[PDB]
RNA sequence: GUUGCGUGGUUCACCGCGGAGGUAGAGCUACUGGAUGGCCGAUGGGUUACUGACGUCAGCCAAACUCCGA
RNA sequence: UGCCUCCUAAAAUGUAACGGAGGCGCCCAAAGGUUCCCUCAACCUGGACGGCAAUCAGGUGGCGAGUGUAAAUGCACAAG
RNA sequence: UUACGGCGGCCACAGCGGCAGGGAAACGCCCGGUCCCAUUCCGAACCCGGAAGCUAAGCCUGCCAGCGCCGAUGAUACUGCCCCUCCGGGUGGAAAAGUAGGACACCGCCGAACA
C-alpha cells in the first residue's frame, strides 16, 4: 500500500540518518515525528533510551495557535526549547526523524535554536 | 621435462587478523584488528582506518560483540 | 507382551559407552511427554531380538529400576562396519496417541507382461496410535500395464490410521522390460 | 597519457601540488582551488 | 564415468581415513556390494565390475553404481625427474571408505545376484561384502 | 473541473458499488496512473528522437517526456548501456483523466479497421495494456509538419485487485471491448 | 651460545576467567561446482516409444565449497 | 626472478617445493570529497513494431545483481 | 489500567505468511496544489495547505507451525595427552546431522481517557 510504503520508506531514510548520529546525556537526540496533523518531538540520549523531554501540538496550547501548521512547529519547537533547559541540557543533536529538511520540521529546528537550545 | 612452472608466485602475507583480543587493555590509536574489508565493524570507541583496521580511539579493554549480525569491536573505558 | 528389562546408566560418555557395548548392553535415551530423559542400557542380545519379530516398531514394555513403562524405539543408531546396534533412542505411548511412526511397505502380485517393477521407498510414515494395528502396508497388484504408477492415494490403509505423508508419493513403478 | 603535472598558485606562481591526469580526458589545462601556504589560504592552483 | 567438467584439473590426493558417514547403507537396490577398506577405486575398475553384474546376470534386474569417480589423480610423463610441476590428470578416482555401498543390484532372483555381486568385489582393489536391505 | 470525472463521481461510483459489494466506501478502485512509453529501437541508429517522440507527445500527453535510458547490453539488438531507448509518460490526476476523455471522445474511434479491443488483455492484478500506430490519432497534431509514423503503448494502472473489476470499471470509464 | 652491567618475576607450568578462529569432522533445497537413481515435464527431434530444461523425491562428493564446526 | 590475491597452510601469526590457480607495472578530474535520495538480479503475468532476452506495467524476489580492474575479505545499514 | 498513541534495546524462539477483531486522542490512508519545496516525466514520491470520508490498507491485538527459525539429552564423528604393532585401549574434550521439543517474541523511556 502507499501508506506501507511511506512508512517503510521513511524507517529506512531514519535508519540511514541514524548510523552517524545518535544523541547522548549532553548533547541528546532531537528526534521528530510529524503527521499529516501533528508534529510531536522528543529529546532521546539513547545510551539507555530514556526520553528527557517531549513536546508536541496535541496540547490545547499548541492546538489553539493561530495560524497553520508552520506556527504549531515553532510552537513545539520553543516548547522542547525551553522543556531542555528546564532539564538542564542547552545542545543536541537534530534527528529529522527521516523526513526533508525543510517546511515544518525546519521551522520547528529554526524555533528551538532561536531561544537557547544550540545545535 | 615440461616448463610447468606456470604457477609459482605468491604475494607477501600481510600478517592480518585479531591484534587485541577480549578482554585486553590497550592505550588510544593501537590497532585491535587488521583486516581486509570489514569482517569485524568499528564498536563504541573504536575507529575504521583507511585500510580497514580497528584502531582504539581510547585507552580501555577490548570487546566483541554482535550488532545486528554485524560482528563488532569496541573499548570499553 | 514385548517384555524388555533395563538398567540405569551410572555413568555416560565415550569410555562408558565403549565398556557397555562391550560388556554386551547398549546404550539407550528414553524421552517422550516431556519428561526429563532417561540414561539407560538395554541387554543387547535381548533387544536385537525383540525387533526381529512384531516389526521394528515393536512398541516394548520397559521395566526400568522396577517401576513398569511403555518405550517405542525412535531411533536406532547401528554402526556402518558391524552393523551391530550402537544407541536406540526410545519414547513414551500413553495408551493412545497419534505418534508419527515409519512403517514398511511389501508388494503382492505378479505383473504378467514384460514388466519391469521397481521399489523406490521401503517405508512410508503413517499416523498411529498405541499398540499397532497398523503394520507394513501391502500393495496389492495384479500386474496392470506399465503405465499405471501407483502413489500414496487409493492405499490399504486400516481404519484408524491416517496417511499424512504425501498424497503424491510413488512406492512402486511399473516400466517396460 | 597520464602524465605528472604539475599546479602552480595563481599569485605567488608557487608550484605546489604534484598530480597526474589524462591528457585525452581533458586536453586542457586544468584548475582546482588549493591551499597556498605562501598565501595562507585557497587560490587557484592552474597547471604549468 | 568421467566428471563431463572439473572446477579443479590437480587436486591433492583424497585422504583414506575414517569410516564412510554418508552412503553406507543399501538405498535404491536390494542387494549391495559395501566396501571395508580404503582405496581408490578407479573407472576402470568400476566399469568393469559393471558389466561383471551385467553380464552375470544378463537381463532384469537393475544396478546402482553410488560410487563417481570424480578425483583425478596425476602422473608425471614416463620418463622424468621430480619436481618440474604437477603432473596431467589421467586417473579418475573415487574415494572410498570402510562402510560405503559401491554398487547395488535389485534383482528378483537371490542367488544370481549375490553371485554377481561376488563377481563384481572380485574385480575391486579392495575387501568388500554383500550387504542387503536389512 | 473534467467532466468525465464528474460524471465519473456522478455514476460510476455507485454503479461499482450495486455491481460489487465492497465493504468498504474506499475498496473501489480507481484508475490509479495510466504509462506511456515508446520503446523505441529505431533511436539507437542516429539517435534522432526528439522533435519525433518528444514534441508529438508533449501536444498529445501535454506533459514533458522522461528519456528512459538502456540499462543493460544486448549484442543481438546493437545496443549499449547509457542510450535513449525509450520514452515514457505516467499520467496522473485530472489530465490523466482528461487525456482518457479525449482519447475514448475524439481519439480512439478513429484508428483504422478498429472495432473494439481486447478484454483479455489484463495481466492479472487489474492493470491494462495495448498499442496504436500512428499519432494522426488526435487532432492536435497535424500530418504536414511531422515525421515517420510511429505509435505509444499504453498500461492503465488501477487500484483493482482483479482482472474482472479492473475491466468492470475500465468499460464504465468507456473503453471499447469485444 | 657465553659473558659483563642493569632490571626484577616481568619467563615458564597448572587452574580459573575473557577472547578471534574455520582445520578435523560434518553438511550441502545454505552458496559454487561435481554427481547416482526415480517422477513430472519446456524444448528439440522423426502426429510423437526418440531429447528430457526446470522442478520434485531420495542417496552422495570437494585443497582453492561452507548453513555449520570441534 | 619484483608486487598483489587465493589454496597448499595442519581454525592466531608465519610457513617450502621448477606445488595448485590467477592478476599487476594501471585507470578515474570523477570512478575523488560531501549532502540527499534509491535498491538489485532472476522469475511470473500482460503489452505495436519486439522476438527467450531492448523499453513499459504489475506482482514475487534480502541479495543468487553490482563493485573500473585478479582473488580474497567485505558491502543491501549499502562500499551497489 | 486499555484493541491507543508516541522513541530504543534486540535482530527470526522475534521473521514471513494465513485467519479474524480494532479507530476516544493518536498513527494512517484521504482532499487539494494560490502559498516554500519536488519529479532525470508524473503534487505517485518529496514538500506545503486542509479535515468532506474511511478503518479497505498500513499499524495494533488475538489465534494459527503453514513457509521458515531455535534446538537439547544421549550416541557417534573428530580430537589433546597417555598406554600400546595396527586393530586398538585409557583419559580429558566433543561436534555436524538427526530426534524430543521450543517458538506466532521479550525488555526499556512520555502523552488520552481512566483514576
Ligand atoms: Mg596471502
Ligand atoms: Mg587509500
Ligand atoms: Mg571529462
Ligand atoms: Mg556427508
Ligand atoms: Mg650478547
Ligand atoms: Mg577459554
Ligand atoms: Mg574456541
Ligand atoms: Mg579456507
Ligand atoms: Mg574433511
Ligand atoms: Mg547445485
Ligand atoms: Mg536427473
Ligand atoms: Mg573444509
Ligand atoms: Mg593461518
Ligand atoms: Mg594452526
Ligand atoms: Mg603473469
Ligand atoms: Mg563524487
Ligand atoms: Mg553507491
Ligand atoms: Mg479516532
Ligand atoms: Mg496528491
Ligand atoms: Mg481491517
Ligand atoms: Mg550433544
Ligand atoms: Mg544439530
Ligand atoms: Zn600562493
Amino acid at each position: 500500500s502507499v501508506s506501507a510504503t511511506r512508512r517503510i520508506s521513511r524507517l529506512r531514510r531514519h535508519t540511514r540518518l541514524r548510523k552517524k548520529l545518535s544523541g547522548t546525556a549532553e548533547r541528546p537526540r532531537l528526534v521528530v515525528h510529524r503527521s499529516a496533523r501533528h508534529i510531536h518531538v522528543q529529546l532521546v540520549n539513547d545510551l539507555n533510551g530514556t526520553t528527557v523531554a517531549a513536546a508536541s501540538s496535541i496540547e490545547a496550547d499548541v492546538r489553539g495557535v493561530p495560524g497553520d501548521k508552520k506556527a504549531r512547529s515553532v510552537r513545539v519547537g520553543q516548547l522542547i526549547a525551553e522543556r531542555a533547559k528546564a532539564a538542564g541540557i542547552d545542545t543536541v543533536v537534530f534527528d529529522r526523524g527521516g523526513y526533508t529538511y525543510g517546511g515544518r520540521i525546519a521551522a520547528l529546528a529554526d524555533a528551538a535554536r532561536e531561544n537557547g537550545l544550540s545545535f | 621435462g615440461a616448463s610447468s612452472s606456470r604457477n609459482g608466485r605468491d604475494s607477501a602475507a600481510q600478517r592480518l587478523g585479531v591484534k587485541r583480543y577480549g578482554g585486553q587493555v590497550v592505550k588510544a590509536g593501537e590497532i585491535l584488528v587488521r583486516q581486509r574489508g570489514t569482517k569485524f565493524h568499528p564498536g563504541v570507541n573504536v575507529g575504521r582506518g583507511g585500510d580497514d583496521t580497528l584502531f582504539a580511539k581510547t585507552a580501555g579493554a577490548v570487546e566483541f560483540g554482535i550488532k545486528r549480525g554485524r560482528k563488532t569491536v569496541s573499548i570499553v573505558g | 507382551s514385548n517384555q524388555l528389562r533395563v538398567t540405569v546408566r551410572t555413568e555416560t560418555g565415550k569410555g562408558a559407552s565403549r565398556r557397555a557395548r562391550r560388556a554386551g548392553k547398549i546404550p539407550a535415551v528414553l524421552y517422550g511427554h516431556g519428561a526429563e530423559p532417561q540414561h539407560l542400557e538395554l541387554p543387547g542380545h535381548d533387544y536385537a531380538a525383540v525387533l526381529r519379530h512384531s516389526g521394528t516398531n515393536a512398541v516394548l514394555t520397559l521395566d526400568i529400576a522396577g517401576k513398569e513403562q511403555l518405550a517405542l524405539t525412535k531411533a536406532l543408531h547401528i554402526h556402518p562396519i558391524r552393523r551391530t546396534i550402537q544407541h536406540a533412542d526410545l519414547l513414551v505411548v500413553r495408551r493412545g496417541e497419534k505418534v508419527v511412526v515409519e512403517v514398511s511397505v511389501v508388494v503382492e502380485g505378479q505383473a504378467g507382461p514384460d514388466t519391469l517393477v521397481t521399489q523406490e521407498t521401503n517405508s512410508i510414515e503413517i499416523e498411529a496410535e498405541a499398540l499397532s494395528i497398523p503394520e507394513q502396508l501391502t500393495v496389492s497388484i495384479e500386474g496392470a500395464e506399465p503405465g499405471t504408477q501407483l502413489t500414496a492415494g487409493q492405499i490399504a490403509l486400516p481404519a484408524g490410521v491416517s496417511l499424512i505423508s504425501d498424497p503424491d508419493l510413488l512406492v512402486v513403478n511399473v516400466v517396460k522390460a | 597519457v597520464r602524465p605528472k603535472i604539475t599546479l602552480a598558485c595563481e599569485v605567488c606562481k608557487h608550484r605546489n601540488y604534484i598530480t597526474k591526469k589524462n591528457r585525452r580526458n581533458d586536453p586542457d589545462r586544468l584548475e582546482l582551488k588549493k591551499f597556498c601556504p605562501n598565501c595562507g589560504k585557497h587560490q587557484a592552483h592552474r597547471e604549468t | 564415468l568421467i566428471p563431463r567438467k572439473v572446477k579443479h584439473r590437480k587436486q591433492h590426493h583424497p585422504r583414506q581415513r575414517g569410516i564412510a558417514s554418508g552412503g553406507t547403507t543399501v538405498n535404491f537396490g536390494d542387494y549391495g556390494i559395501q566396501a571395508l577398506e580404503h582405496a581408490y577405486v578407479t573407472n576402470r575398475q568400476i566399469e568393469s565390475a559393471r558389466i561383471a553384474i551385467n553380464r552375470h546376470i544378463k537381463r532384469g534386474g537393475k544396478v546402482w553404481i553410488n560410487i563417481f569417480p570424480d578425483r583425478p589423480l596425476t602422473k608425471k610423463p614416463a620418463e622424468t625427474r621430480m619436481g618440474s610441476g604437477k603432473g596431467s590428470p589421467e586417473w579418475w578416482v573415487a574415494n572410498v571408505k570402510p562402510g560405503r555401498v559401491l554398487f547395488e543390484l535389485s534383482y528378483p532372483n537371490e542367488g544370481v545376484a549375490r553371485a554377481a555381486l561376488t563377481r563384481a568385489i572380485h574385480k575391486l582393489p579392495i575387501k568388500a561384502r554383500i550387504i542387503t536391505r536389512e | 473541473q473534467p467532466r468525465l470525472k464528474e460524471r465519473y463521481r456522478s455514476e460510476i461510483r455507485d454503479a461499482l458499488r450495486k455491481q460489487f459489494g465492497y465493504g468498504n466506501v474506499m475498496q473501489i478502485p480507481t484508475v490509479t496512473k495510466v504509462v506511456v512509453n515508446m520503446g523505441v529501437g529505431e533511436a539507437a541508429r542516429d539517435a534522432k528522437l526528439i522533435n519525433g517522440a518528444v514534441n508529438d507527445l508533449a501536444l498529445i500527453t501535454g506533459q514533458k517526456p522522461e528519456v528512459r535510458r538502456a540499462r543493460k547490453s544486448i549484442a543481438q539488438f546493437k545496443l549499449r548501456e547509457g542510450m535513449p531507448v525509450g520514452v515514457r509518460v505516467t499520467l496522473r490526476g485530472d489530465r490523466m483523466w482528461e487525456f482518457l476523455d479525449r482519447l475514448t471522445s475524439i481519439a480512439l474511434p478513429r484508428i483504422r479497421d478498429f472495432r473494439g479491443l481486447s478484454p483479455k488483455q489484463f495481466d492479472g492484478v487489474g492493470n491494462y495494456t495495448f498499442g496504436l500506430a500512428e499519432q494522426a490519432v488526435f487532432h492536435e497534431v497535424d500530418v504536414d509538419k511531422i515525421d515517420r509514423v510511429r505509435g505509444m503503448d499504453i498500461n492503465v494502472v488501477t487500484s483493482a485487485a482483479t482482472d474482472d473489476e479492473g475491466r468492470a470499471l475500465l468499460r464504465a470509464l468507456g473503453f471499447p471491448f469485444k
